[PDB]
């Protein structure tokens, strides 16, 4: 895809972590509206983080998004075991680009 | 002092005098069932007008301050300027002058501007 | 020491919107033709326009955020509503047409379906047997031969525009009451946002003529000088590029068959005007643009293109994505009834570095339902004798297409739909301005005592 | 707002799926219409977008030509036909509407608030 | 000069306070889709007496000038004369000054005439 | 109140055509009902005005009135007044 | 119609029973009671008031 996303990351419940959407400086960078989508396993995704840095109804304030550059950051603070799924990224790469997404896992095995 | 609309409206008319300036600015504010407010918009302005030809029709062409050469009959409630202007409210001022209050606008715009605006013609008239 | 003094009638403008009212010209009044579809009761226009010009000026314009447009917009539809709500009612049209093909040979294509169906007369107690000629847009089949019904008569009342009106778009002059200007650009080199150089006021506009059209701006005003693209966001390939002309692209559409109208009467004082049979040769409707022109205003149209998107690059067209007929091809209303000629021969070509007419076919949709109004329908009745009109393209309406990973050929398809972007391109170089005359200012005047 | 699809479908490769979104709770001719497509162990891949307003579609550079997007905006429905079905098209789609109005405060893509329950096609050469 | 309704927009204040005889002339300007034309003529009225009754209320009573007792309080932008009527036009005027204009318009009017009638009233009461 | 409530129901729906012979019966129910639930079928014209449908409904005692085989109903206000249906999108 | 849809009452699905009103008896008596004390101001010192 348009962007590189961690294969997989993973966490201790309470703490907080960073998962990193890189795209080029025409489609991260040269816009302001990366998004991050929070789909479980099976099911349909669910916007968490609209705009770059704002979120959608519905979601608390335990997630937050940066931009450094052309580098996109995605910040979870208080990990549960609800989180355990799959967090994808989107940029408007003069079109539709989403992250290669990155599975979730908090207190369980790899 | 600045008590909003009609603050002063049953303090005495000495002290009601010096809030005359907020009742004359609010006296303007600025389909179906919204032909209400158009047909209201136009009878406030239209309103407004009736009082301010009637202020420039009479010897005063100023606002919320005017005198007359009309001299004060003494058949229109006779009294004392302290019994008036301290013991009385402009509420209480009007209901007991309800009676000449459109012959004294007569006097006080006939032979007033028709007189001394002819008279200050003919004075310039040298 | 200084002191405050109060100016009444100072050069003092800021931006508002308020309700702008019309301004027709008098040369067309003695062509009432009973309440023609925008001018009725439109004041005579100024006979003398007075334009005054500004220096020192500096507006910061915006086409995009402009109010003129929606008022514009609202009022066009609110015009075509009350002209068609005393026209005559349809409802009695639904019913089962049994449609079979017109009186013709192999190679046909349907398009012309020949319907027959028992109307009511006049006297609620008798019925009739009435034929007519409807175009395969207006009609679908619902399932001996074939039963058809028309389109609209299953989600919108259908209403037919009364014949009495014309659509011819009349010069409407969007006025502005007293105590607002309009201030018009009229800088060549301006694209739509930012501070324009030459501010002017005005009472008014031109004369505009409300075309409504997709992927074509007809009879639409020039370019200032070279031709313009103009687009919200240029990153934005949703934005519709409006490309403004500086060479009128001649255009000529002809409706050749030879139609015929039949008024039945479906009810007491009610008329209903058909298609009756079409004396002469079937043809289908066509609009021929000249190749040569056509090929060096793209030209142009890619020149000024290339200003925008890199040094250098590649500019490839091709005809409509998909979506309604209205958007896929380009539609317009040449004699009263409203076709689309789908315009795949008109955006074809790619350039990267460096005498004939182009004939495109035109398909007839008498049953309309512009602007989306779902639930009211309009019919278009038929037109006597051939129908032929000269238009000249000035403008387009285009979208670019979504880039990729890495994007060297950007590719731009006709669109719009929303007539929006049709008055844009007129109100683009206006804005209405509320004067405050009132200024505090300081001086060494004083009042006495 | 509800977003209700069809159900899986079973396709040989080689021909064309036609998959139905009905949407319930909102403003038909207002909002955006997006295509998702996510083959089961990949990431998430985008078709399209539609606006019921005037059907004014456009489809991504990998599916141009195959895909074609329609509405009925009186059953209020998004219809999605796919044709040159291949092995890879074995996968989940997926409608998503946009967070916001595209008419007003929309020049950038943003926004896929409400999702559909996603229909899968198995395209197989297996019988 | 009489260069059109706001002729001399772009020109500087002191050059454009002759003009001020024209943009005044220009502001009130001697079934469907006519409701518009009356709802706009309406609304042009009602703004111009808005207008005028803010001129009235204020020591001016007139056109085209005015003057009064309230003092330039040094916050409000503090310069010269030909800083602002010769380096200034009225559109970059307002811009700037387009904060106290409010509490400009109240001071004026409650200081002065809710003031300086009373005063002249007293002052020929004698 | 009056007059705001009349221009809201103009532009809806008009049920002019809606009431014919209603062939009503009571509702699937057991005894000690009180009525109150009439299963009234009817029928309509449809979109086509040569086919016809017919449909059924459910409405209330206080609605239909028995004119005068099983009983035959119709709308209560279907004389002596136009019926118009307030548009539910209000 | 065309395009005019009498919305008619389909099928009741569930159980049927009536519409109901509930109201607190004891707010309801305290209620009243509070009225009859202010409305045997208006008849008599002291009246039997019956609803
Ligand atoms: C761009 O500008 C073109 C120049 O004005 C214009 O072309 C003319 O369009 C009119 C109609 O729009 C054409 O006139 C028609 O002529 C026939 C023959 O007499 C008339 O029957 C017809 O009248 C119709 O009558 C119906 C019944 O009363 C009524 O319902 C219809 O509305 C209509 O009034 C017209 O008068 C004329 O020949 C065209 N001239 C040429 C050669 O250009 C284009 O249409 C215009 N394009 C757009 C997009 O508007
Ligand atoms: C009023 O009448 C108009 C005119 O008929 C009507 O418009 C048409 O409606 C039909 C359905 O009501 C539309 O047909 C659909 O088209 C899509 C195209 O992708 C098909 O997918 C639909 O179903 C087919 O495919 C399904 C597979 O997912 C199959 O399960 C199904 O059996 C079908 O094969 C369906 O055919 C049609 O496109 C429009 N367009 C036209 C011709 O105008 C309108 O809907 C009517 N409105 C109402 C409800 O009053
Ligand atoms: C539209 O339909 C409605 C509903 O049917 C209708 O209103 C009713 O009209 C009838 C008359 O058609 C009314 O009937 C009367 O009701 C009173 C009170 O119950 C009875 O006393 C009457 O009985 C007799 O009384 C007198 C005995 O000497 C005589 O006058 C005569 O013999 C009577 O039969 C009689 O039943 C009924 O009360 C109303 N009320 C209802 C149920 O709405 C309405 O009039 C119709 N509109 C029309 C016809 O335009
Ligand atoms: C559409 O269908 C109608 C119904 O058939 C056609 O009308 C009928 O057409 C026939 C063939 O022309 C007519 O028959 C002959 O017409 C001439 C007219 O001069 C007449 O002299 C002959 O004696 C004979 O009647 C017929 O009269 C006519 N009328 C009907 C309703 O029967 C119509 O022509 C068709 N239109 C097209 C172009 O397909
Ligand atoms: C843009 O151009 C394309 C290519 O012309 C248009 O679509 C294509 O139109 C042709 C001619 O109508 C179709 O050909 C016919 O298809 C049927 C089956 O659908 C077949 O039975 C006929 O023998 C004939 O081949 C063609 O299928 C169709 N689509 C494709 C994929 O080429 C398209 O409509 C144009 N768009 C616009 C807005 O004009
Ligand atoms: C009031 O009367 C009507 C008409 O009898 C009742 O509606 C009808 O009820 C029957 C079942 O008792 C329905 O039949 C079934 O319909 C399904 C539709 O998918 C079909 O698959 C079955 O094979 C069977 O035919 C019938 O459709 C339904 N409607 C009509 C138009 O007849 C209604 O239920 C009665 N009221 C109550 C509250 O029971
Ligand atoms: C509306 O169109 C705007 C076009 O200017 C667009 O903003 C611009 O977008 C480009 C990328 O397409 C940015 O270019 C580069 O800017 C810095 C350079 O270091 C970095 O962010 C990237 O390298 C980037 O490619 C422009 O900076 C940016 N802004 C300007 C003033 O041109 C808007 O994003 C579009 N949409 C909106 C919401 O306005
Ligand atoms: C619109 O009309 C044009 C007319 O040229 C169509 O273009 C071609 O038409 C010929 C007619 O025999 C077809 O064989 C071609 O396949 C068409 N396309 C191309 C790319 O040459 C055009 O397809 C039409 N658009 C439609 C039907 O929607
Ligand atoms: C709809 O119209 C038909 C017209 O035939 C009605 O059918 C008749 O109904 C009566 C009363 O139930 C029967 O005695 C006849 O035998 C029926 N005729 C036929 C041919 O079926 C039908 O009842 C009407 N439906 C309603 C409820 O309005
Ligand atoms: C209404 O009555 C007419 C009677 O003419 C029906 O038309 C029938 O006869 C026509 C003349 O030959 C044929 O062209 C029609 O196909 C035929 N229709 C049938 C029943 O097949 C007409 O169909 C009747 N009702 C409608 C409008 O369908
Ligand atoms: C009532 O009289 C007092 C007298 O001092 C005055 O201050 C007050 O404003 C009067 N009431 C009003 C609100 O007019
Ligand atoms: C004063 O009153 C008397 C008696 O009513 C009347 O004749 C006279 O004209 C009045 N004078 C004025 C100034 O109105
Ligand atoms: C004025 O006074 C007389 C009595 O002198 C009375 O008849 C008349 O009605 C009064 N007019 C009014 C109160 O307007
Ligand atoms: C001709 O008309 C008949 C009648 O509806 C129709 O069945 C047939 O398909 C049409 N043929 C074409 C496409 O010309
Ligand atoms: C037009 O120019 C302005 C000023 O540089 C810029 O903000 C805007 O995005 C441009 N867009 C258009 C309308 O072409
Ligand atoms: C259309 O016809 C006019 C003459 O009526 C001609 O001048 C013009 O060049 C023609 N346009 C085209 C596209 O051929
Ligand atoms: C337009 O003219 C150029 C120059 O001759 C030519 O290369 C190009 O193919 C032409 N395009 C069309 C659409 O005829
Ligand atoms: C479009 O261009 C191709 C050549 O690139 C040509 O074969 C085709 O016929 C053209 N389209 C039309 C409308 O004929
Ligand atoms: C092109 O034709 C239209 C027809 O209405 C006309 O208004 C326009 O002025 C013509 N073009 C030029 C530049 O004359
Ligand atoms: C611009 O300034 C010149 C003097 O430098 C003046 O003559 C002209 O009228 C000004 N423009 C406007 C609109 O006032
Ligand atoms: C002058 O400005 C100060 C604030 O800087 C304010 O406190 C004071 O009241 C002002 N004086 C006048 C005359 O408005
Ligand atoms: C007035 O000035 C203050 C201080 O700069 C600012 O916060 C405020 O927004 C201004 N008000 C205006 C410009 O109306
Ligand atoms: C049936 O209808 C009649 C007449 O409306 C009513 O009296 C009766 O209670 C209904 N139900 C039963 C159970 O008979
Ligand atoms: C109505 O329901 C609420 C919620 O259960 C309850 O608190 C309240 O007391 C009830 N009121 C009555 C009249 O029972
Ligand atoms: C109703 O409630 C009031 C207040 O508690 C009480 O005084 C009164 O006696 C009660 N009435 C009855 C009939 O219980």
């Amino acid at each position: 895809s348009a962007l590189t996303q961690p294969a997989s990351v993973s966490g201790s419940p309470g703490q907080s972590i960073t998962i990193s959407c890189t795209g080029s400086s025409r489609d991260v960078g040269g816009f302001d509206l990366v998004s991050w989508y929070q789909q479980h396993p099976g099911k349909a995704p669910k916007l968490m983080i609209y705009e770059v840095s704002k979120r959608p109804s519905g979601v608390s304030n335990r997630f937050s998004a940066s931009k450094s550059g052309n580098t996109a950051s995605l910040t979870i603070s208080g990990l549960q075991a609800e989180d355990e799924a799959d967090y994808y990224c989107y940029s408007y790469a003069d079109g539709v680009a989403f992250g290669g997404g990155t599975k979730l896992t908090v207190l369980g095995q790899p | 002092v600045f008590l909003g609309f009609l603050g002063a409206a049953g303090s005495t008319m000495g002290a009601a005098s010096m809030t005359l300036t907020v009742q004359a600015r609010n006296l303007l504010s600025g389909t179906v069932w919204g032909i209400k407010q158009l047909q209201a918009r136009v009878l406030a302005v239209e309103r407004y007008l009736r009082d301010q030809q009637l202020l420039g029709i009479w010897g005063c062409s100023g606002k919320l301050i005017c005198c007359t050469n009309v001299p004060w009959n003494s058949s229109w409630s006779n009294r004392n300027l302290s019994e008036i202007w301290d013991n009385m409210t402009w509420l209480q001022w009007d209901k007991e002058i309800s009676n000449y209050t459109q012959i004294i606008y007569g006097l006080l715009e006939e032979s007033q501007n028709q007189q001394e605006k002819n008279e200050q013609d003919l004075l310039a008239l040298d | 020491n200084l002191w405050v003094t109060v100016y009444y009638g100072v050069p003092v403008w800021k931006d508002a919107e308020t309700t702008l009212f019309c301004a027709s010209d008098a040369k067309a009044y003695e062509t009432e033709k009973h309440n023609v579809w925008a001018t009725h009761a439109c004041v005579p226009t100024d006979p003398n326009p007075q334009e005054i010009h500004l220096e020192n000026v500096t507006e910061e314009f915006n086409m995009w955020k402009n109010n003129m447009v929606e008022q514009m917009h609202t009022d066009i539809i609110s015009l075509w509503d009350q002209s068609l709500k005393p026209c005559v009612k349809l409802t009695p049209l639904c019913v089962t047409l049994q449609c079979t093909n017109v009186t013709n040979n192999i190679t046909d294509d349907g398009e012309l379906k020949n319907c027959s169906f028992n109307m009511t007369t006049e006297l609620r107690d008798k019925k009739q047997k009435v034929y007519s000629l409807f175009y395969r847009l207006d009609v679908v089949q619902i399932n001996s031969n074939k039963e058809y019904r028309l389109i609209n008569c299953n989600t919108s009342a259908i209403t037919q525009a009364c014949p009495k009106v014309s659509f011819e778009p009349i010069p409407i002059h969007y006025c502005a009451p007293a105590g607002f200007a309009i201030l018009k650009c009229k800088d060549k080199k301006f694209n739509g946002t930012g501070p324009c150089p030459s501010v002017s006021t005005v009472q008014c506009t031109h004369g505009i003529k409300p075309v409504v059209s997709t992927q074509l701006l007809l009879n639409g005003s020039l370019a200032e000088e070279e031709v313009m693209i103009r687009s919200e966001n240029i990153t934005n390939n949703a934005k519709n590029i409006l490309v403004q002309f500086n060479t009128p692209v001649q255009i000529n559409c002809t409706r050749p068959n030879n139609n015929t109208r039949k008024s039945i009467r479906i009810g007491p004082g009610q008329a209903f005007y058909a298609t009756g049979d079409i004396i002469g040769d079937i043809r289908q409707a066509h609009c021929n643009v000249s190749k040569a022109t056509w090929n060096e205003t793209l030209g142009k149209v890619v020149k000024q293109l290339r200003k925008h998107f890199g040094n250098n690059t590649i500019i490839r067209f091709a005809n409509s994505s998909g979506g309604d007929l209205e958007v896929t091809t380009h539609s317009f209303n040449c004699g009263g009834e409203f076709f689309y000629c789908n315009t795949s021969g008109l955006f074809n070509s790619t350039w990267i570095s460096n005498n004939d007419s182009i004939t495109l076919p035109c398909r007839i949709k008498q049953i309309i339902n512009m602007w989306q109004r779902i639930g009211q329908a309009m019919y278009a009745p038929p037109i006597q004798g051939v129908i032929r009109c000269v238009s000249n393209i000035t403008g387009l309406i285009l979208t670019r297409d979504g880039g990729s990973t890495n994007s060297t050929t950007e590719t731009f398809r006709p669109g719009g739909g929303d007539m929006r972007d049709n008055w844009r391109s007129e109100l683009y170089k206006y804005k209405v301005v509320k004067i405050e005359p009132l200024g505090v200012a300081p001086t060494r005047c004083k009042r006495r005592v | 707002v509800q977003l209700v699809q069809s159900g899986a479908q079973v396709k040989k490769p080689g021909a064309s799926v036609t998959v139905s979104c009905t949407a319930s709770g909102y403003t038909f001719t207002g909002y955006h219409m997006h295509w998702v497509r996510q083959a089961p162990g990949q990431g998430l891949e985008w078709m399209g977008w539609i606006n019921p307003f005037r059907g004014g579609v456009k489809y991504a550079q990998k599916f141009r030509g195959r895909v074609s997007m329609t509405r009925d905006t009186s059953i209020e429905i998004f219809y999605m036909e796919l044709s040159r079905l291949r092995s890879d098209d074995t996968a989940v789609y997926y409608c998503a509407r946009e967070m916001f109005d595209s008419s007003a405060d929309w020049s950038p893509w943003r926004g896929m608030v409400a999702w559909g329950q996603g229909t899968l096609v198995t395209v197989s050469s297996a019988s």
